[PDB]
DNA sequence: ATCAATATCCACCTGCAGATTCTACCAAAAGTGTATTTGGAAACTGCTCCATCAAAAGGCATGTTCAGCTGAATTCAGCTGAACATGCCTTTTGATGGAGCAGTTTCCAAATACACTTTGGTAGAATCTGCAGGTGGATATTGAT
DNA sequence: ATCAATATCCACCTGCAGATTCTACCAAAAGTGTATTTGGAAACTGCTCCATCAAAAGGCATGTTCAGCTGAATTCAGCTGAACATGCCTTTTGATGGAGCAGTTTCCAAATACACTTTGGTAGAATCTGCAGGTGGATATTGAT
């Protein structure tokens, strides 16, 4: 499914980032990184869910999890 | 229930800009911001109480915690508003 | 009258006090603390709502949306340092293109 | 016929996306990726729509920041083209690797 | 007229004997080990406290400590640490 | 009362389950502290101390010294992917760095 | 006592040179030295501001090892070997 | 002959040699002085436990050594062997210290 | 630099839809007024631990030469990555429901906090004994013919 | 394809500073018996949350074409590493004077802990701000005298 993050979606992210010319390898590389990121966050999100004896990962879990990772997020759980 | 600082964020909005309004998502962001800061300041004040073996958190701890977390000018002005409101409260 | 009014603020000194006892920050909470704190929170909310409201003015909208809060925060050295490790959801980035990339 | 010289639609796009705030990754593909990754940790998991939203937001913000740092690296090496060499430097320095 | 100063020196020295009985440990390095034990303690207990909090319980149990260890400790260290944890908990509970 | 053995021994550890429990009540981590908590925690702390003292003792052995000094703890921690990730933002005073010269810099 | 002025020049060229060696540096530009001192200064300032804030709050006039430690911890530079 | 090592070699000799030790690389007094001066401009009439000065020196050297590592990586990335201010600035821009 | 030919955003207005904002009710808090404990302010005085000095030594810092080789600047061209029109499909999105599932109440069995009243762990002292400087030659490792 | 020239080890030595272990308070667990909460354990609701179903519509996938950007190859001025001499200034050793912790007790100024007795959370409902076009406006861009 990580192939679903398409070439032009990564391309756009790169634009908004200030990137003018994008190597061909980047795309694959990017996905690599994106995956690690998600994994990490989701491991933590899910750990929170498990500890709450719930089967639904909630917005707040994701938030707490992202906060642990040093990536605080404003707009959801708080 | 589900508490919130929406009411007060909206009050202060009226004060600074009475011409202006605020979307659901941005009020969300403001709650996040108020809770974030709250935890930072109270945490730091708690560590402060702790290092010095007192069991109570006073306006003093809150203050030096603000000194520690807030950058320069924001810190000055915030300490300002703080001690001001403390005295105006104390003078009943 | 609310402790909030006795101190001349909008933020609930009533609530912040509870939030401090119930938070396990320490055993007891002096009665000046919730006030000094609600004071600082109110100030910060003011400063940023101010800057964001201006950002809304310049964008020709009467209502504040995240993009405005992001503009407000990144365009302000001190606020930006403060929330330097925080991401506003729906905020986008500040238009900025490195010089070297602009046509000859 | 007409046809902009290579590099110009680039800058057009930079200027244009920096200006907006819409999520740049099609939503469903992402939701999918998320459910798959979650799967490999705990099974039979439900997701508040907003949990998925929070993840997508955090990710895009992450990656955009990355690309900024990468660009800085590309430029430092006297180039205009970001390469994997670059991302790897950026993260090596950030602390992530 | 004394002024106390606790420490984990005793126990770090015990565990040293266990693993390597041939080996000794300098003042500065015992210092580093106390820093390490206190650092970790604060991380685990902090995280367990946040945990108790999000879930509106007022008590921290071996359960919180555990999932806190899962959250702070990287992979293998986490596995082995949970291992020793629950082991010592049961051996304690069986009044063992 | 009968003869009291330390909670530390009743659980089969060296770390003071007695002390850790106090340190948890007195630390304002929460209102009450279950009695399994200080044990699970003193257990994890003891494990970590073991793992690292182990790897450091080996570093001492290879350096031909019988006694552990900080340089050894640093070698032990940085040379161990998982311990290093764990204390990745921590600096051991007196530790030095791991000998490491980027390839490109070595004579032709 | 005596006036303290221009002490950051006491961090010498060879001391900065050594730090650069232990860091994996083979060839060192000439400008570096000045630049380095720039950075070093900001660093210390930040840490000492916070160290001192702790001292003040404790109504002490002696900055202690423990202050420096707490201060460094705030800065995300935890340090092992002193206060703990 | 006379004898004289070709430029770059005493470099590597020194790298190999300092990476191998742990002694503080900044003469101690100069540093103590710098510290007292910087402290001065924040609060006046300040005393320093010798160990507070020690903690600072340790944290600083550790800091700077780490910096130089990241810098070297930058120099190399730009196809050079010589670290320049351009480099340190990149390293910190990325770390977050000056974004 | 100008002339001219496409697309390119880009204000001025103009109609609605999905949201604000405004109001009506109310539990769930916030507020009060006492009545005490008890945390932490003050004022002694013990006494580490700091700033400051003398002082003499020799490790390093410092300044100048000397040219080795690195960085920077040009010039050149292979191919890679942008650009675009042409085709195809996978995302929206939009309700429509079914249920798997978080959220509540009411009991209790579980489990911790308390409330005064036997060593374990901390603080000097007491002996030992790794290991920091000293060397002297075995091994390099370098760099000149 | 060497060996002078040294620095780098590496093993052997040896006295001292630093560890390891001993000897005795006292600060602090631990054992016991009680007084509550707190955390579950079932049994039931409103809810989100996952499933389709079924199209259109963008958005993504493709193959062609080629403009320009990265990499390489060479110059070469010149910056910085290297070696030596020169004496500065940091290190070390103690030696105090005393500022300032920190112990220890008395004592207020304050916050907990009730027992009860309006704010702020929810959920509808009437405007209304922006969304979304739709052009025509210099605008920027790129081909061509």
């Amino acid at each position: 499914n990580i192939q679903g993050i398409t070439k032009p979606a990564i391309r756009r992210l790169a634009r908004r980032g200030g990137v003018k010319r994008i190597s061909g390898l980047i795309y694959e590389e990017t996905r690599g990184v994106l995956k690690v990121f998600l994994e990490n966050v989701i491991r933590d999100a899910v750990t929170y869910t498990e500890h709450a004896k719930r089967k639904t990962v909630t917005a707040m879990d994701v938030v707490y999890a992202l906060k642990r990772q040093g990536r605080t997020l404003y707009g959801f759980g708080g | 229930r589900k508490e919130s600082y929406s009411i007060y964020v909206y009050k202060v909005l009226k004060q600074v800009h009475p011409d202006t309004g605020i979307s659901s998502k941005a009020m969300g962001i403001m709650n996040s911001f108020v809770n974030d800061i709250f935890e930072r300041i109270a945490g730091e004040a708690s560590r402060l109480a702790h290092y010095n073996k007192r069991s109570t958190i006073t306006s003093r701890e809150i203050q030096t915690a603000v000194r520690l977390l807030l950058p320069g000018e924001l810190a000055k002005h915030a300490v300002s508003e703080g001690t001001k409101a403390v005295t105006k409260y104390t003078s009943a | 009258k609310t402790r909030s009014s006795r101190a001349g603020l909008q933020f609930p000194v009533g609530r912040v006090h509870r939030l401090l006892r119930k938070g396990n920050y320490s055993e007891r909470v002096g009665a000046g603390a919730p006030v000094y704190l609600a004071a600082v929170l109110e100030y910060l909310t003011a400063e940023i709502l101010e800057l964001a409201g201006n950002a809304a003015r310049d964008n020709k909208k009467t209502r504040i949306i995240p993009r405005h809060l992001q503009l407000a925060i990144r365009n302000d050295e001190e606020l930006n340092k403060l929330l330097g490790r925080v991401t506003i959801a729906q905020g986008g980035v500040l238009p900025n293109i490195q010089a070297v990339l602009l046509p000859k | 016929p007409h046809r902009y010289r290579p590099g110009t639609v680039a800058l057009r796009e930079i200027r244009r996306y920096q200006k907006s705030t819409e999520l740049l990754i099609r939503k469903l593909p992402f939701q999918r990726l998320v459910r798959e990754i979650a799967q490999d940790f705990k099974t039979d998991l439900r997701f508040q729509s907003s949990a998925v939203m929070a993840l997508q937001e955090a990710c895009e913000a992450y990656l955009v920041g990355l690309f900024e740092d990468t660009n800085l690296c590309a430029i430092h090496a006297k180039r205009v083209t970001i390469m994997p060499k670059d991302i790897q430097l950026a993260r090596r320095i950030r602390g992530e690797r």
